[PDB]
């Protein structure tokens, strides 16, 4: 319901990156203490492949499902914020499309704004890809509540260009305009805002799809921030500092890169994974900043695990650190006590 | 063609009360409806007023339910429009129009009007021309030839030194230039208010003979030779002749004419002029009839020579071996094979006279609404127009003109009549150009601020923005959207096919037109400054001129690690992916700084092979992680460097100081594509990238905008794409992209940008630089189109470039001239920023994110064609709506489509036939689509569709697509929907697919009737979800989704649910009611009472 899927994406976003493999849902169910269902504390609860977990939120849902890899991702979302209608799926990668809401009877009068805030985005923005912002052709103005600044993850947010019979599409963003710089890749344009807050490197970016591809779009947009507004493209162009946005890690791959020195796995929707997940039967952790390869001892949410040097691979069994002798459970888990090695009882 | 007055109401309906605004479109469609072919200015007027009634409509009434229909209905109207002009087909007024405004004509274009007069005997020859214009030209060039002479001995004492900016003397020759012209308009003023009235020669004359040191009797020679010359070549005069009606246009026309020289702008109006008063065709003298299809239809394509350059060898051949042309020369096509040549020969030989060698068209199918223009490099020119008399288009492009010179003036002509220096006229020009800006028309300011250079300075264009091929855009623009005086607007490639020439008729690629192709840009600029000063005293005066030595000075590699290293403050920031080979060509200082320094920039992605001395090439890369030069064999890597996807070629050396030189290091092009093939052979055993690229590096090196298959650059990646294809593995042929830099530029400890000029050391031209590195683009095979193209320069860079010359002219501390050659500079960079958003230029993204949103717009759009020509049969053959069609059944029947209909009331089925095989593709991509979902549901329990969930990526896409596809289908509404009901259609396909048996077997009417009434009223959710909102518990079992089916018969207690749950699926489910458990309990009770009798 609301208040348990409120804590559970509490727990998500305190987790250290286990938040995608089957075992965080067992580390949630004794979080949660889900063996006081029972009655016993020693039940040991199977993630099987088919696992389902549908958060209710304020406005709307997500459901996760696990995969073939005993993985944990959205499977399907939706929210409504009474004027733009949010939904992601797991077959157009996991991108949040918003459009506006289209009302039924359409005899009335149909709304023109189109409205995107971070709020929802709490907790799974993990697990999201990119924000396509899909106006129609009513849709005149567009919010972009950028001032949320309790996440993590910032998706891009791509607005696409939309074939419109309004003279002027308005994009409101509820920040100021002395932290955006710009950028163009294509013919999409990039707005990035780079900010400090509460030390936090927060980076948002938004691009505009095809906005470049001819002048009856590139001057349809006007940009207006909280403290300068009726902005065009243009103006951005020739007032805004301008940087280069293309980069290496936001290309298209379906496997391991060694990019530079870092190596980096991108899932099946080519994004790259972030956190402690399983890949071939084997598990790896990706630095949930720079989403690369560590390898050595990580302190995962207070457990330790161990990541082979040149594999990446997780320990699980008894091992051998520097001479020293360690012992791991099939999760990977540091232990403590008196376990079996091949040499004995140590 | 356009929908009637009907329809539309069940069309727009709203809760609002019927506006006058929208009873103004209605009353305008029906008055279009109701009109004759005849008069198509008017039936075009009518539908450009329909048009800004729906614009008014839509602007007032922004959150109107109608505009969804009446935005339908405008884009129908985009579509109503081309078929209008459709209708005409009458011959085109057979005459020929030729211009040549001011001077004399030359033998040269005598010789190209001589083919199209004898080839096309039908059509007469209008070369038009002026009776008091001939002696502009010798103004313009005595004019221009003073004013250099006077800005040389100005900077006398600076031209001297190797490394000066030519942009300083166009400044200094541009004052010059624009006091004479003002000196000149000064003398026209006060001669022209005289009794009676003198010609225009008769003013230009007194000031050559009085100023210029000309001889009377000289021009009136002259003037009567071009009158002569003119007439026996079909001259046709415009004085003489009823073209100037228009106050406002002779304006115009004088305001090049005599006011800037710029005969071009002339030409383009007086063409314009023609083509309204009288009718026919106008082409430029460049232009040559068009060759037939079929005489040349074998195939002697070599594959290694651009489609351009191969219409260049069939004229130069044509003209070579049969002489039609004087002086045609063959310096491109006699250097390819002997056979292609003799087959050209036997070609040739083999046809009759000249009326069959070249094509001449008489079939020119034009409508009074519609001019054509030619194309090149995908956008208009007008190079070769065809229109009526007074065509309504044509009158679309003079208003056009004629609106963008109304701006310019209304700018310039405050800023020109106070009486101020070059430098300050033009200051006040661009301040009331800005001041006057708007978003609509700030890339039109930006082309038109330098219109007093137009001609003179390098980089100036503004005739292309006035009345050049802008005005022809800005004017198919107005027509295709019923708009008016738009400005920088432009239209689709894909929209302006319509209005092309006659492919057929056009021979573009002429020897004439390449020649002229040729823009006067920096490259340019800098090969005529160089003919000025040798022209002048005396001396190359080049930069190769200094102290250029041939020398073999191995790398340094303590000076490397020592002060190229330490001293770097060039950041990247880009993707570092890639391997630099900086084959330094040349043992000269010049080069072998500029390979320090580039390695310096990036030393550890970065191997140097010099080849100053020939069999000692090392590479001399960086050691890893470490402060030591590592040296491998020729072209070797560090092998660290194997996963690098991109190679960076970058050749240093000297080119030679020719425009378009040809010869770069001492290497023609072929010998330096032999050199990279034993590049590409040596560096085949180390790496085997994905992109290509070559970064040619050295003085006279440009990367020209015009022209590209004529520049080394352009000859150079055209002869190495077999071998960059072939040794390189998995790098297609569009990723190889070649550019040419002319500066190595470096950033000093104090942030100023500095080039190393061939004088040594580190110059800070500031214009130089920031020009070299915004002229720069990399040219690249497009094998979608064989041609190569540029690709876009990097926009945040230009910008950068623009900020770096604000903030720099920011500074007080630089000079007038410079700061005026950097604000021309920004000017220039920020029109080629618009130009990439103005000529479409700019590719789209293309990755997995981009191409599920541009696969979905593409089936948005065959879904909208479908539904057109599907409309379309439901208007023939009655059949209009309420005869749902079925997708399902589409028989071809031996090339004659039979497609059945479905009636709402009845099941009647009608096979009506269509020839348009497109109903059967969308019939067969709805049938897989359907497919895909139905296997998607493995099976269904009492009609509740039970879903397969599959965690495989593939599977999940897959459903997901069809899914979008069939809900984008089943809830679709528009303009054409009430009449089709396609949406209504698909959604019976889809319940009959899933709910019972296929479409294909449901031809029993009795029980379809009770299937269209049950697909029409609940709606069915083939979306991927796993709980469709219910909040309930989800149990996949192995595959099956079965949570809600569990929910709802624990909840319904639905029998028939609870029979296929244990039998399709095989579940038992507990009912723990109360009065079940009491049922159950009395059951056992009387069971047990009766079995332990014994009767
Ligand atoms: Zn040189």
């Amino acid at each position: 319901n609301e208040s348990v899927y409120s804590s559970y994406l509490d727990f998500v976003k305190n987790s250290d990156g286990h938040h995608n493999t089957s075992n965080f849902m067992n580390l949630f169910l004794n979080n949660i203490s889900f063996w006081k269902l029972f009655g016993f504390e020693n039940i040991n609860f199977v993630i099987d492949k088919y696992f389902t977990l549908v958060g209710k939120t304020n406005l709307g849902y997500v459901e996760f499902i696990c995969d073939n890899n005993k993985n944990i991702d959205i499977y399907f979302g939706e929210w409504k914020t009474s004027s733009s209608k949010s939904t992601i799926f797991s077959g157009n990668g996991r991108n949040v499309v918003v459009e506006p809401i289209y009302n039924p009877d359409t005899g009335e009068d149909i709304s023109t704004s189109l409205d995107f805030s971070y709020e929802p985005l709490y907790g799974i923005d993990r697990y999201i890809n990119k924000v396509l912002i899909a106006p129609d052709l009513y849709t005149s103005l567009i919010n972009i509540n950028t001032n949320y600044y309790s996440n993590e993850y910032y998706p891009e947010i791509i607005v696409l260009n939309p074939n419109t019979f309004h003279k002027k599409v308005n994009i409101n963003l509820d920040s100021s305009s002395f932290e955006y710089k710009w950028s163009t890749e294509g013919s999409d344009f990039i707005l990035v805002r780079y900010l400090e807050e509460s030390n936090k490197k927060i980076l948002q970016k938004i691009r505009i799809k095809g906005i470049l591809s001819n002048t009856q779009s590139f001057n349809k947009m006007s940009i207006d921030f909280k403290d300068i507004k009726k902005l065009s493209l243009g103006y951005i162009m020739s007032n805004f500092k301008s940087f280069n946005s293309e980069n290496e890690l936001d290309r298209d791959h379906l496997g391991f890169k060694i990019i530079d020195n870092k190596t980096y796995y991108y899932d099946e929707d080519s994004k790259l994974v972030k956190g402690l997940i399983n890949i071939n039967n084997s598990l790896f952790y990706f630095d949930p900043i720079e989403s690369n390869l560590v390898t050595g001892w990580q302190t995962i949410n207070g457990k330790k695990y161990y990541f082979d040097i040149n594999t990446g691979a997780a320990s699980t069994s008894y091992k051998i650190i520097n001479g020293k002798h360690f012992y791991f459970n099939n999760n990977g888990v540091m232990q403590l006590g008196v376990f079996k090695g091949p040499d004995g009882f140590e | 063609s356009l929908i009637s007055k009907e329809e539309l109401i069940k069309l727009a309906y709203s809760i609002r009360p019927r506006e006058n605004e929208y009873k103004t479109i209605l009353t305008n469609l029906d008055e279009y409806n109701k009109l004759t072919t005849n008069n198509n200015e008017n039936k075009y007027l009518q539908l450009k007023k329909l048009n800004e009634s729906i614009d008014v409509f839509m602007n007032k009434y922004k959150n109107s339910s109608r505009n969804r229909a009446l935005s339908n209905l405008k884009k129908d109207i985009l579509k109503e429009v081309i078929l209008i002009k459709n209708s005409n087909t009458s011959p085109v007024e057979k005459n020929l129009h030729f211009v040549w405004i001011g001077g004399e004509v030359s033998d040269i274009a005598l010789e190209y009007i001589k083919q199209w007069a004898d080839i096309n005997a039908e059509y007469n020859i209008k070369l038009w021309y002026d009776s008091e214009a001939f002696l502009v030209n010798t103004l313009k060039k005595a004019i221009v030839e003073s004013s250099t002479t006077e800005a040389l001995q100005l900077l006398e004492e600076e031209i001297q030194n190797p490394q000066f900016d030519n942009m300083k003397f166009y400044k200094k020759r541009m004052e010059f230039i624009y006091d004479r012209q003002k000196r000149f308009i000064n003398y026209y003023k006060s001669q022209i208010n005289k009794p009676t009235v003198p010609t225009i020669d008769d003013i230009i004359k007194s000031h050559l003979v009085s100023e210029y040191n000309r001889d009377e009797t000289l021009l009136e020679s002259y003037r009567t030779n071009s009158l002569r010359k003119i007439n026996s070549n079909h001259g046709i005069d415009i004085r003489a002749n009823s073209l100037f009606t228009e106050q406002e246009l002779l304006n115009i026309y004088s305001q090049e004419l005599l006011n800037r020289g710029n005969l071009a702008a002339a030409s383009d109006i007086v063409r314009l002029l023609a083509l309204k008063n009288f009718g026919g065709v106008y082409l430029d003298v460049d232009m040559l009839p068009g060759i037939h299809s079929d005489l040349f239809k074998t195939i002697p394509r070599p594959s290694s020579i651009g489609l351009d350059r191969w219409e260049m060898i069939k004229l130069e051949a044509i003209m070579k071996y049969k002489k039609y042309i004087n002086n045609y020369t063959s310096e491109n096509f006699d250097k390819l094979d002997q056979q292609l040549k003799d087959n050209f020969k036997l070609i040739i030989e083999s046809k009759s006279e000249k009326s069959e060698i070249f094509s001449k068209l008489e079939n020119l199918n034009v409508s009074d609404l519609e001019i054509k223009i030619a194309f090149a490099l995908g956008s208009v020119i007008n190079q070769a127009l065809i229109s009526k008399q007074g065509s309504y288009l044509t009158n679309l492009v003079i208003e056009q003109v004629k609106n963008r010179y109304q701006f310019l003036n209304q700018h310039l002509n405050p800023a020109i009549e106070s009486d101020n220096n070059f430098t300050d006229t033009t200051k006040i020009f661009h301040d009331s150009l800005f001041n006057s800006a708007t978003a609509e028309n700030s890339m039109f300011l930006t082309k038109i601020a330098p219109y007093l250079q137009v001609g003179f300075m390098p980089e100036a264009r503004s005739t292309i923005s006035l009345s050049g091929p802008g005005a022809y855009a800005s004017a198919y623009y107005d027509f295709i959207n019923l708009q008016e005086n738009t400005i920088e607007k432009t239209l689709k490639a894909s929209d302006l096919i319509e209005f092309k020439f006659p492919e057929n008729n056009l021979s573009q690629l002429t020897e004439q037109e390449i020649n002229s192709l040729w823009s006067f840009d920096q490259a340019s600029a800098k090969y005529q400054f160089e003919k000025y000063v040798r022209d002048y005293t005396g001396g190359s005066l080049s930069e190769d001129n200094g102290v250029d030595f041939n020398k073999n000075t191995a790398l340094d590699k303590n000076y490397l690690l020592n002060n190229k290293i330490p001293s770097n403050n060039v950041e990247e920031a880009g993707s570092k992916n890639y391997v630099h080979y900086i084959i330094q060509l040349q043992g000269d200082d010049i080069s072998y700084e500029a390979t320090c320094n580039l390695f310096s920039k990036n030393p550890k992605n970065s191997i140097i092979i010099q080849r100053n001395m020939n069999e000692s090439a090392k590479s001399y890369f960086l050691s890893d992680d470490g402060e030591s030069i590592l040296e491998l064999n020729k072209y070797r890597i560090p092998e660290r460097l194997k996963n690098k996807e991109k190679v960076k070629v970058t050749f240093i050396g000297h080119g030679k100081d020719e425009f378009n030189t040809s010869e770069f290091a001492r290497l023609s092009v072929d010998s330096l594509s032999n050199e990279i093939s034993s590049f590409l052979d040596t560096i085949k055993l180390d790496i085997s990238p994905k992109n290509v690229e070559v970064n040619l590096l050295g003085c006279n090196m440009f990367s020209y905008d015009f022209n590209v298959e004529e520049t080394y650059p352009g000859k150079l990646l055209l002869s190495i794409m077999d071998k960059i294809t072939s040794t390189l593995p998995d790098v297609n042929k569009d990723s190889i992209t070649i550019g040419a830099n002319q500066y190595e530029v470096r950033i000093n400890s104090e942030g100023r940008k500095e080039l190393l000029a061939h004088s040594g050391k580190w110059i800070n031209k500031e214009e130089a630089i920031m020009s070299d590195l915004s002229s720069k683009e990399y040219i690249f095979f497009d094998s979608i189109d064989n041609k190569l193209k540029a690709k876009s320069k990097n926009i945040p860079g230009l910008a950068s470039i623009s900020e770096d010359i604000k903030t720099l002219l920011l500074d007080a501390s630089v000079s007038p001239d410079t700061k005026f050659i950097l604000n021309n500079l920004k000017l220039n960079i920020e029109s080629s920023i618009g130009d990439y958003i103005y000529y479409e230029k700019l590719e789209p993204v293309k990755n997995i994110i981009h191409n599920s949103i541009d696969d979905l717009i593409d089936e948005f759009n065959l879904l909208e064609n479908v539904s057109d020509e599907l409309y379309e049969l439901k208007k023939l053959n009655n059949l209009d709506e309420k005869y749902l069609i079925s997708f399902e059944d589409i028989s071809k029947n031996n090339s004659t489509y039979s497609v059945r209909f479905i009636n709402k009331s009845n099941g009647e089925s009608v096979y009506v036939e269509t020839e348009k095989e497109i109903f059967s593709k969308y019939s067969e991509h709805i049938t897989k689509e359907i497919s895909t979902i139905k296997n998607s549901i493995i099976t269904d329990v009492n009609g509740n569709l039970l879903d397969n969930i599959q965690l495989d990526h593939t599977s999940q896409v897959n459903t997901l697509n069809a899914a979008f596809f069939i809900q984008s289908l089943i809830d679709y509404s528009s303009n054409k929907d009430v009449l089709n009901d396609l949406s209504t259609s698909v959604k019976v396909q889809l319940y009959a697919q899933l709910f019972s048996t296929g479409l294909n077997t449901i031809y029993d009417s009795i029980q379809l009737v009770n299937l269209i009434s049950n697909a029409v009223n609940d709606t069915i959710n083939v979306l991927p979800t796993i709980t469709e909102g219910i909040p309930i518990v989800s149990t996949i079992l192995d595959g099956i989704n079965l949570g809600a089916a569990i929910k709802e018969l624990l909840d319904e207690h639905d029998p028939l649910l609870k029979k296929e749950l244990e039998a399709k699926v095989g579940v038992l489910a507990i009912n723990m009611s109360l009065s079940i458990a009491a049922t159950v309990a009395s059951i056992v009770g009387i069971g047990a009472e009766v079995t332990i009798f014994l009767l």
